[PDB]
């Protein structure tokens, strides 16, 4: 009460759980990007110069 | 990218071609010009027998 608003309480205790999760969600982007089908180039129709067919 | 789903291929395939083919190539029968077929893996057996010049 001498510096600090009357919700803070609710948000201090509120923002370390938004940082526990916006940590959980870095690791979560992170493995997800190197196990996508871009980055490992899965289930993308490579263009061919004489455009084949099998 | 989900798995892509090409479309189905076309009436016309060499599917009919080759089971028409291979049937004729077993079961014996009579040709058109001719007197009597043979099915494969027993005229082979027949070559073999008989033999080829060799030297």
């Amino acid at each position: 009460a001498q510096i600090f608003p009357r919700n803070a309480n609710l948000l201090s205790r509120l923002s370390i759980f938004a940082l526990v999760l916006l940590v959980v969600e870095g690791i979560l982007i992170l493995g997800v990007y190197f196990r996508s089908n871009y980055f490992r180039q899965v289930n993308v129709a490579i263009e061919q110069p004489v455009a084949f067919s099998h | 990218p989900f798995t892509p789903q090409p479309a189905p291929v076309t009436g016309n395939t060499y599917r009919t071609y080759v089971n028409d083919a291979r049937t004729l190539l077993n079961s014996y029968g009579y040709t058109m010009e001719g007197k009597v077929h043979i099915p494969i893996d027993r005229a082979m057996d027949l070559i073999v027998e008989r033999g080829l010049p060799v030297r």
